[PDB]
RNA sequence: GGGCACUCUAACGGGACUGCCCGCGAAAGCGGGAGGAAGGAGGGGACGACGUCUGGUCAGCAUGGCCCUUACGGCCUGGGCGACACACGUGCUACAAUGCCCACUACAAAGCGAUGCCACCCGGCAACGGGGAGCUAAUCGCAAAAAGGUGGGCCCAGUUCGGAUUGGGGUCUGCAACCCGACCCCAUGAAGCCGGAAUCGCUAGUAAUCGCGGAUCAGCCAUGCCGCGGUGAAUACGUUC
């Protein structure tokens, strides 16, 4: 009567539920599209569910928090296909496969010293 | 011009700090002088003991003062004389209760800054630079030492031109945070410039 | 912009608020 | 530049002097540290050598420079220019 | 020129403005610190002491 | 000079266009716009000739400008320049004012550098 | 580098069309890495396309670029006393590479005001055969073949 | 019923908040689990040279970690028992209802 | 009301071992698959070999000796380290439309905070001022993040580009803003249309770009420094140089 997975990519997280529903999307309270108004990246997070056909098959709640948007929608993403297995254990082909049941730790590198950034380094003149 | 220090390289992974307590945003730099003032004394009145390392813990108006040296005799004097002297002109700048104990050293040698200390006497005594360098290593590795290393550097034997000469014995690596190896750098005072005393002591790896 | 200071950017720029930056 | 609900500052002791001669008897060659001191409308006439580092420059004030300060007409630089 | 100055220091200023920071301990000028009352040289020297409580080399 | 004197372009917004006049900037735009309740939206061109005076008008009575207006910040200057105090002699010279820079940088009081 | 081949990132398909080149062709627009900013001016740019021709400009953009494909450049060798423009045939990722770098190079060269115009007027022209876009290529593919005296010198 | 522990050895720290809740439990009646504080770090950045060579620093951090505690079911049989603790050193600790 | 599911937090652990398959192998290993969030050092960190540059630092401290002894010491007011025909280095903003402005609408982190952080109220176009609740701080505050988005304007101009310059008008701190503070408002809007010879950085969450914190700190001339996250590419044939 419920399906919850969660989902993070970066400083972002996500708590995804799916449930029986017509395709609406509750994420943090607005619709789906209206909290992501004009993000073309939008609609990738939803790709899953559409690599086993649930598109329309389901409702969803959504929360996010944590960083930007561009880390919460992969994060959506991430715990959505999560949850598909809890509702197909053998859902994991179909996803992995494309690799969406996947976290990838491509974080930040920490500003290090005597660079202006974590690689960035400060002109000179040689000579 | 490199060399990372070995013991804020081993607080909390291989050897534990020594003064022991927390305070707030507001005595803590207090403390610190309070703290740092009483080694100062200690390492005045005491190196004739034979001093090694004295933790310090805190409380509440109070402060534990623990001293590691291998003679104890000399600090405490008749029946805790010399150390029952202490316990008066101790409180009397740092003012709180104030305890002072006194622990036994299994062996010295044992103890890098121990063990530097003494060389640095030595060399003070006019001997042979060279040689006790290399005696002390020999006498760490007789001391069931399985890692030993001194270096000393400097305006050696009067010499106008400095340089820098040391030995080792045994395993030493410096790269190996499970391996304690303790340390210590002592001191000379001379008339004819000042010796830096390096002197470094694995004990064994956990 | 940044470097300007009749506007909300350059006085966001230099972490200010006035006319054109209202708290 | 200095409030004005602090009022026009004076050290006070450049002060006394200047209204000491506006009554008793202007006027003489003081010679002043006071260059914060604000000029004041009890001072003009008045010689007050002010000071910069290394001399007091005599300067003779007038209706028409006051609400600067003593720092502001005895110059800390000298400068023919270059070449 | 020194001495003066640590002692200068100390005593309580005629304004607030001129009470300024020092290293009680080395005496250094600059690169001192409020929460410790030490220069900033000092401070790597008893942090790898480890004589500064609970603070430790840095690393992530 | 359409425009209390000087002949302000056209086909621009008035708002904007007024800002071609010394001492009329964006500040001072919505205000006669405001005084004169005439929308900054529409162009000057397109304005009318009550409008015009309207707008001419009261900006030509609440403030200084153009002529007039260089001629005061000079005999403030010429003043300082006759007085000799500090910022006396930074015109006097033709060097920075306001604490500014003097080793480097302030090339536009001292204009492209000259040769030596 | 030194080490092996590099490896090709293959990127994500867009989300409008489906294809990954799509996805590489907005990186050359993205400016400042602004996705959203850039991936308008081509989904926009594919309005006006559209508008002004009535096929598919998914096609459109699939053909002006191998229009703008370079089948040969020339590259310096300076073998003894001298650099030569020795030609090599150009290579796929390349080809893609260099086709993906003008029409942009080209449209940005463009006088029409707005992005998405520019942008889209390049993506007509190399589909009929028009457009600086397409001189870069022409006239680099010849003076390779203007130097074929060198293609020895190949490597 | 609020008991909140601090200090900068989190082991130590730990090892405390565990005998007040060992302790307290016994004795009864309820007990609210220990919940981590996080920390508050206080981070000083020095250059490693004394003197030039911005390029080469060393950082050094203090970890403040913090655990709060508490006592659904008092009872003072807890309580007077709690005045007799040999608490660690390196923790400050306070308690409040 | 309650509830530890979850998010989160911080202590203890599991975890990748080339350990399994095919494969070329003498072995050591290399290619590739599957399984796994993650694979062949996981991404980075701190960790710097005997040693070189008679490298830097008597100006943090220590110390050899030489030199100063109503002075080469010490306190103080003023004044320089902010000068200025020039000649380099490291940045800030830019020269525009994939842009500038106005308003409106969401999304971080790591931090800092008790004559500190400043809620909410009110004065003022404002900096700010004055009241005043709350927070020994996972509560409470700084605090809003910006790039972005949704709308409207700017129609190719040295402009609604740039904010240098200067006048005028004050704040705030401080005993005291004259050389010498920054924040606020008005008017003025200078050079600059992608920059010669020469040269710098970076290989993946990197460069690019947006902004935010903290230490130093009465205020701070900070575009710095150390950190913090947001959005997010191109390219590497090859080793001649
Ligand atoms: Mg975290
Ligand atoms: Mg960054
Ligand atoms: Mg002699
Ligand atoms: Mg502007
Ligand atoms: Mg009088
Ligand atoms: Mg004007
Ligand atoms: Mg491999
Ligand atoms: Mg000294
Ligand atoms: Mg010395
Ligand atoms: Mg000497
Ligand atoms: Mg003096
Ligand atoms: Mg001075
Ligand atoms: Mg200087
Ligand atoms: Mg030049
Ligand atoms: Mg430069
Ligand atoms: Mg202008
Ligand atoms: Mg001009
Ligand atoms: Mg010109
Ligand atoms: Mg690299
Ligand atoms: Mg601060
Ligand atoms: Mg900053």
């Amino acid at each position: 009567e419920q399906y919850y997975g969660t989902g993070r990519r970066k400083e972002a997280v996500a708590r995804v539920f799916l449930r029986p529903g017509n395709g609406k999307v509750t994420v943090n309270g607005q619709d789906f599209n209206e909290y992501f108004q004009g993000l073309v990246r939008a609609v990738a997070a939803l790709e899953p569910l559409r690599a086993v056909d649930a598109l329309g098959h389901f409702d969803a709640y959504i929360t996010v928090r944590g960083g930007g948007k561009s880390g919460q929608i992969d994060a959506i993403k991430l715990g959505i296909a999560r949850a598909l297995v809890q509702y197909n254990p053998d859902y994991r082909a179909k996803l992995k496969p494309l690799g969406f049941l996947t976290r990838d730790a491509r974080v930040v590198e920490r500003k290090k010293y005597g660079k202006h950034k974590a690689r960035r380094a400060p002109q000179y003149s040689k000579r | 011009g490199n060399k990372i220090h070995p013991i804020g390289f081993r607080l909390g992974i291989t050897r534990d700090w020594e003064s022991r307590w927390y305070a707030g945003k507001k005595q803590y730099r207090h403390l610190l002088l309070e703290d740092q003032r009483i080694r100062g004394l200690l390492e005045k009145e005491l190196y004739s003991a034979g001093l090694a390392r004295v933790d310090i813990e805190r409380a509440a108006d109070n402060v534990a003062v623990t001293v590691h040296v291998a003679k104890p005799g000399v600090v405490i004097g008749r029946g805790g004389e010399r150390i029952r002297v202490l316990r008066e002109e101790l409180a009397k700048l740092t003012g709180k209760n104030v305890a002072l104990n006194v622990q036994e050293v299994q062996n010295p040698n044992l103890s890098a800054p121990l063990v530097a200390q003494r060389v640095a006497e030595q060399i003070e005594r006019r001997f042979a630079v060279r040689r006790a360098i290399k005696q002390a290593v020999q006498r760490v590795m007789e001391s069931g030492a399985k890692g030993a290393k001194v270096i000393v550097s400097g305006r050696i034997g009067g010499a106008e031109q400095a340089r820098t000469e040391w030995a080792a014995q045994g395993r030493v690596p410096l790269h190996t945070l499970r391996a304690n190896i303790d340390y210590g750098f002592a001191l000379a005072r001379t008339t004819y410039g000042v010796l830096g005393v390096k002197a470094y002591i694995f004990l064994g790896e956990v | 912009g940044k470097g300007d200071r009749r506007t909300r950017r350059g006085k966001i720029w230099r972490g200010t608020y006035g006319k054109y930056r209202p708290r | 530049p200095r409030s004005l609900k602090k009022g026009v500052f004076v050290d006070d002791h450049l002060l006394e002097k200047v209204l000491e001669l506006n009554a008793k008897g202007e006027k003489r060659l003081i010679k002043t540290w006071s260059r914060r001191s604000t000029i004041v409308p009890e001072m003009v006439g008045h010689t007050i050598a002010v000071y910069n580092g290394k001399q007091h420059v005599p300067v003779y004030i007038t209706e028409n420079m006051v609400g600067h300060k003593l720092g502001e007409f005895a110059p800390t630089r000298t400068y023919r220019g270059h070449g | 020129a020194r001495k003066a100055l640590i002692e200068k220091a100390k005593r309580t200023p005629k304004f607030k403005v001129r009470a300024y920071t020092r290293c009680v301990r080395c005496g250094r000028a600059r690169s001192v610190y409020r929460f410790f009352g030490l220069c900033r040289i000092c401070l790597r020297e008893l942090a790898h002491k480890g004589q500064l409580p609970g603070v430790r080399k840095a690393s992530w | 000079a359409r425009i209390a004197g000087v002949e302000i372009p056209r086909n621009k917004r008035v708002d904007v266009a007024l800002t071609y006049i010394y001492g009329i900037g964006k500040a001072r735009a919505k205000e006669a716009l405001e005084k004169t309740g005439i929308n900054p939206a529409t162009r000057v061109k397109d304005l009318t000739e009550a409008e015009v005076v309207r707008l001419r008008e009261y900006v030509e009575n609440t403030w200084k400008l153009e002529g007039e207006l260089r001629a005061e910040v000079a005999a403030n200057i010429k003043r300082l320049m006759d007085i000799g105090c500090y910022r006396g002699l930074r015109h006097r010279r033709g060097l920075p004012v306001r604490g500014q820079r003097t080793r480097t940088n302030a090339r536009t009081r001292k204009g492209p550098r000259k040769t030596v | 580098a030194r080490r092996r081949r590099a490896e090709v990132r293959q990127l994500q398909p867009d989300l409008v069309y489906g294809d990954v080149l799509v996805t590489a062709f907005i990186n050359k627009i993205m400016r400042d890495g602004k996705k959203n900013l850039a991936a308008r001016i081509f989904y926009d740019a594919c309005k006006i396309i559209q508008e002004k021709t009535g096929q598919e400009p998914l096609k459109v953009f699939k053909q002006a670029v191998e229009n703008v494909k370079p089948r040969m450049e020339v590259r310096s060798r300076r073998v003894g006393g001298a650099n030569y423009q020795v030609p090599m045939e150009v290579s796929p990722r390349r080809q893609q590479s260099l086709a993906l770098r003008w029409l942009v190079q080209a449209a940005n060269q463009r006088p029409e005001r707005r992005a998405a115009v520019r942008i889209a007027h390049e993506l007509m022209d190399a589909a009929e055969g028009k457009g600086g876009a397409v001189k870069k290529k022409e006239d680099v593919e010849r003076m390779a073949e203007a130097n074929r005296a060198y293609a020895h010198y190949r490597w | 019923i609020r008991i909140k522990l601090r200090g900068f050895d989190h082991k130590t720290l730990d090892a405390s908040a565990q005998k007040i809740v060992e302790a307290a439990r016994r004795s009864g009646a309820q007990v609210s689990g220990p919940i981590p504080l996080p920390t508050r770090v206080r981070r000083f950045t020095v250059i490693r040279g004394p003197f030039k060579h911005k390029d080469s620093r060393e950082h050094f951090e203090l970890r403040t970690h913090n655990r709060l505690v508490d006592i659904i079911n008092p009872n003072r049989k807890t309580i007077e028992q709690l005045m007799t603790l040999d608490l660690p050193t390196g923790v400050e600790i306070e308690i409040k209802t």
